[PDB]
């Protein structure tokens, strides 16, 4: 009963019964696709290999390569509580393989029941499925939960812009997880017709990807969207073909013929490949994602203005202060910021996202004057607060609305959130409010255990409400495609009322969700250009 | 003509599956077919609608005594057509509709398939689907004669007609012969 044995389509495998709200059964380092290694680094994963007898899969297998280096990372990109602590995060991927596909999951003990796959990721360069525990979600919302690992970096993205390495290997990967998942969770007493996918961050902005790509058909039909689009300019690659020249001829690759080029690459060591520096412009992505043809079948932009994908429910939201990193450096004794710096800091933000010249006088002046509370315009806090709500609105909230308001446009069931709520911690400054990935605590359930080495928060009963709260939504709707049903009612999002759930100790349904500084993003910024 | 047929007679009538809202399909291929017999020229026999707001839709109708179905997924209409099988005879036929984005098959009996690729590059999803309304009452142009074996994309439309399905709305001069 103690080490449960599932019977896979590939074999055995020996998981362990752990309780914590009944136990949960934990299947951990399930190899998924063959080890994308020699011959196939750079290549499509492959179905795994079957085997006689039992497999042991109680502990997390060999994460994938990475090299977590303050100055190589990307910092603006990564949610808080990673950069806050990297020391004892550093602990969960220093045990590194290119044989790295395996996947996590946790089945409560209690027909088939809903499976939810967690992709996680920060910057497409970094991370592990591992460090989330599905055990209290799986248990709270009698659901099936799978965290995965799929190829980071360069060994996860590389891309020639020529059939010599078409890229998006990670994404590959993380199909072919769901694909097993597909064939195998009914082993598990999971319903392969109840698959909801979701992450946070990067691995949102992958969910979202995953839902434009033709390979995605039958594998899934929910998605929940944390904190990131298609759409950011951090998202996708556009410039794939720049970075891995740079990185060839910094590891010795020097041949013009990109077909020579990537076999040079694919004999070397990787980790000389990693233990380089490829810096990219300001607030985009060396290695990630990008428009193949195949997988990505064009511009995202593009493709859901056409309405080119399925039907799938889809739930997605932003954070109120998201962009807290955008005001690094220039906050003072009094959580305040100066007009000088004010200025200096929407003038490189326009310099990094807006880099034409000219009519960058223009844009510049306007967005001072829209990100300026003209009702109080001489309080240094709240030009504090402005600052991290202009990249939060560019960043974020611009392209989760443009996204929602596309999917329910073709008749998709969306559910839009503003998530208002954070933990008390040492993690982030006293007068932040919620940040890139405070979500996640709740959403997993941590304050129904207590604080953990990645998430040092000190949790009230309100916090566990909260957490209840969000589970309850997240798991009806992976039960039903509705948050409010197992079998404060959150209005689905239509682009006429634009309905969502303002999400905090109070929960409330609200309407168009900062439309005026959408709107600026969305509509004037593109005119003047 | 095979299974659960229903009879449509004078003055016209109609049989509406309606999707729940929280479950309209979006597709990129599709595929239909039907038994019928009828001496009619013109009829709309069965069409596929998006919900309100979106022009995609794909209908199977007879002109001139000759079946064919138009559709459109985003781009432009696209018609198909056999147009030499006369198929308004009284007598029973079977029609198969095939459906690959903006491409499309069709075949009456045992006659050649027809194919038909439409040129420049198109759409391929056909979003949101809402209902499938058989019988033409609301097109203008209501059916006269016997259906059956209706499939499309694995629902069996007639079947769920006869089993008194929620989501399935009968009304006018329809019979379940
Ligand atoms: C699997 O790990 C368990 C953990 O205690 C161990 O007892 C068992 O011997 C291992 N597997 C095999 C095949 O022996
Ligand atoms: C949690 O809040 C309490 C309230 O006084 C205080 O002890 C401190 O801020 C936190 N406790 C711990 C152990 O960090
Ligand atoms: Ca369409
Ligand atoms: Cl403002
Ligand atoms: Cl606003």
């Amino acid at each position: 009963a103690q080490y449960p044995v599932v019977n896979t389509n590939y074999g055995k495998i020996r998981g362990l019964r752990t309780p914590l709200l009944g136990p949960v059964e934990q299947y951990l380092g399930v190899p998924y696709a063959s080890p994308p290694t020699g011959e196939r680094r750079f290549q499509p994963p492959e179905p795994p290999s079957s085997w006689t007898g039992i497999r042991n899969t109680t502990q997390f297998a060999a994460v994938c390569p990475q090299h977590l280096d303050e100055r190589s990372l990307l910092h603006d990109m990564l949610p808080i509580w990673f950069t806050a602590n990297l020391d004892t995060l550093m602990t969960y991927v220093q045990d590194q393989n290119e044989d790295c596909l395996y996947l996590n999951i946790y089945v409560p003990t209690e027909s088939k029941k809903p499976v939810m796959v967690y992709i996680h990721g920060g910057s497409y360069m970094e991370g592990t499925g591992n460090m989330i525990d599905g055990s209290i979600l799986a248990s709270y919302g009698n659901v099936i939960v799978i965290t995965i690992n799929y190829r980071l970096g360069i060994l996860g993205f590389l891309s020639t812009g020529d059939q010599a390495a078409k890229g998006n290997y990670g994404l590959l990967d993380q199909i072919q997880a769901l694909r097993w998942i597909e064939e195998n969770v009914g082993a598990f007493g999971g319903d392969p017709k109840r698959v909801t996918i979701f992450g946070s961050g990067a691995g949102a902005s992958c969910v979202s990807l995953l839902t434009l790509s033709h390979y995605s058909e039958g594998l899934f039909q929910k998605a929940i969207i944390q904190s990131g689009t298609a759409l950011s300019s951090w998202a996708v690659n556009y410039q794939p073909a720049k970075y891995t020249r740079i990185l060839a001829d910094k590891v010795g690759c020097n041949m013009l013929d990109t077909t020579d080029m990537v076999e040079c690459l694919r004999n070397k060591n990787y980790k000389e490949l990693i233990q380089q520096t490829i810096t990219p412009a300001t607030y985009h992505i060396a290695f990630g994602p990008v428009i193949d043809g195949d997988v990505i079948p064009d511009d995202p932009q593009i493709l859901m203005e056409q309405g080119e994908f399925l039907n799938y429910d889809i739930m997605l939201g932003v954070n109120q202060g998201e962009g807290l990193k955008f005001v690094d450096g220039i906050v003072d004794n009094e959580d305040g910021v100066t007009p000088n710096d004010f200025d200096f800091s929407v003038s490189n933000f326009v310099d990094n996202l807006y880099g034409y010249p000219e009519g960058k006088d223009t844009l510049r002046e306007t967005i001072k004057f829209m990100y300026t509370d003209w009702a109080d315009k001489e309080n240094p806090e709240t030009r504090r607060k402005t600052l991290v709500a202009l990249f939060t609105d560019h960043q974020w909230v611009a392209p989760a609305v443009a996204t929602a308001d596309l999917h329910a446009q073709y008749g998709s069931p969306t559910y839009f959130y503003a998530f208002y709520h954070h933990c008390q911690s040492e993690m982030k400054p006293s007068w932040a409010d919620s940040a890139h990935g405070d979500e996640v605590p709740y959403v997993f359930g941590i304050p129904m255990i207590g604080p953990t080495e990645l998430f040092s928060c000190n949790f009230s009963k309100n916090d566990v409400m909260l957490s209840a709260v969000v589970m309850t939504y997240w798991t009806n709707f992976a039960k039903t495609g509705d948050p409010n049903q197992p079998v404060v009612a959150w209005s689905r999002y239509n682009p006429k009322d634009q309905l969502y759930l303002h999400i905090g100790l109070k929960p409330r349904v609200r309407d168009h969700y900062r439309a005026t500084k959408v709107a600026f993003w969305l509509e004037l910024v593109p005119h003047l250009h | 003509h095979a299974g659960t047929t229903y009879i449509f007679s004078k003055g016209g009538g109609q049989i509406t599956y309606k999707w729940p809202p929280n479950d309209r399909p979006s597709t990129r291929a599709d595929r239909l077919a039907i038994g019928f017999s009828t001496v009619q020229k013109e009829a709309v026999l069965v069409r596929v609608d998006s919900s309100s707001g979106l022009g995609d839709y794909l209908e199977l109708h007879i002109h001139q005594g000759k079946i064919g179905v138009k559709f459109n997924v985003g781009t432009d209409d696209i018609a198909i057509e056999e147009s030499n099988a006369i198929i308004n005879d009284g007598k029973y036929h079977v029609v198969r509709f095939t459906r690959s984005g903006g491409n499309a098959t069709l075949q009456v009996d045992s006659w050649p398939v027809i194919e038909r690729y439409p040129a420049g590059r198109q759409l391929t999803i056909f979003n949101s689907q809402a209902t499938i309304i058989i019988g033409g009452k609301e097109q203008g142009q209501p059916f006269q004669g016997q259906l059956s074996g209706l499939y499309y994309n694995g629902l069996k439309v007639l079947n769920m007609a006869a089993e008194n399905d929620a989501n399935i709305a009968i009304v006018g001069n329809v019979r379940l012969v």
